[PDB]
């Protein structure tokens, strides 16, 4: 067997009344071979 | 015991929730912490037994 | 930098990826089921098989480097952020009902090129939550990002091209 399973929890939809937050700055990064992002590029 | 048994637990930069175990000297025993899925350090074990066997 | 290779339920939708600890059952992450395929980030399951209802789901394709993984078939998501509009993340937080949040993506400037990114800091276990554009199409997933020196968390909008259709 496996150690993990999945359970549907919602539909894929946009919510017009969704809260708005977060900023949109530009950041210089590099993607290493481990699939992880590194700063300062 | 290995030196990395002294390093503090490290969650990492990813957002998965993987309960792992780390050795806490102050407590002399192993405790659970949330591992994020990436950049794991050595003081990170899948079970309390494995953690104690290595850092006990 | 990738790997190829009873059938479980594949009802379209947003899912929670669960697992069991020696002391209880909990949410490790999330993902999205689209066109019979389950998409999530590589680091949530590390390519392990998953139970879905009565059946099992085996990984089709995955890439550590890209931190992407799909089950039951090739990657079906193909919508990308247009670098202008605001987007919405379908927050699948452990122990909480799904809620959508809107934001204006920022950008990850990489040697290869630019990647959309959102400055949203949600609890651990939300990796795999989809991000959708105006038409409700998945343009990427949340979870693979960086921890900034000021305590900020920025996640890339992880997305890939559709594996079924040609590129050109």
């Amino acid at each position: 067997s496996t150690d993990m399973w999945i359970e549907r929890t919602a539909d894929i939809s946009w919510e017009s009344d969704a809260e708005i937050t977060g900023s949109s700055e530009r950041v210089d990064v590099r993607l290493d071979d481990d699939g992880n992002f590194q700063l300062m590029n | 015991r290995p030196d990395f048994c002294l390093e503090p637990p490290y969650t990492g930069p990813c957002k998965a929730r993987i309960i792992r175990y780390f050795y806490n000297a102050k407590a002399g025993l192993c405790q659970t912490f949330v591992y994020g899925g990436c950049r794991a350090k050595r003081n990170n074990f899948k079970s309390a037994e494995d953690c104690m066997r290595t850092c006990g | 930098g990738g790997v190829l290779w009873k059938k479980g339920d594949t009802t379209t939708g947003v899912y929670r990826i669960m697992t069991r600890g020696l002391l209880g059952s909990y949410q490790a992450g999330a993902g999205v089921m689209v066109e019979g395929v389950f998409h999530t980030l590589w680091h949530t399951t590390k390519g392990a098989a998953l139970m879905s209802g009565e059946g099992r789901l085996d990984p089709y394709w995955g890439s550590v480097k890209e931190d992407r993984l799909c089950y039951g078939g090739p990657w079906q998501l193909q919508h990308k952020w247009n670098g202008q509009d605001e987007v919405q993340m379908i927050v699948v937080e452990p122990g909480r009902n799904v809620k959508n949040v809107q934001t204006k993506p920022g950008v990850f400037k990489t040697p290869e090129g630019e990647i959309g990114a959102v400055t949203l800091d949600f609890p651990t276990g939300t990796s795999g939550s989809p991000i959708v554009d105006k038409n409700g199409d998945v343009i990427g997933l949340y979870g693979n990002g960086v921890i900034m020196p000021n305590g900020s968390y920025i996640s890339a909008i992880v997305q890939g091209e559709r594996m079924d259709e040609p590129i050109p």
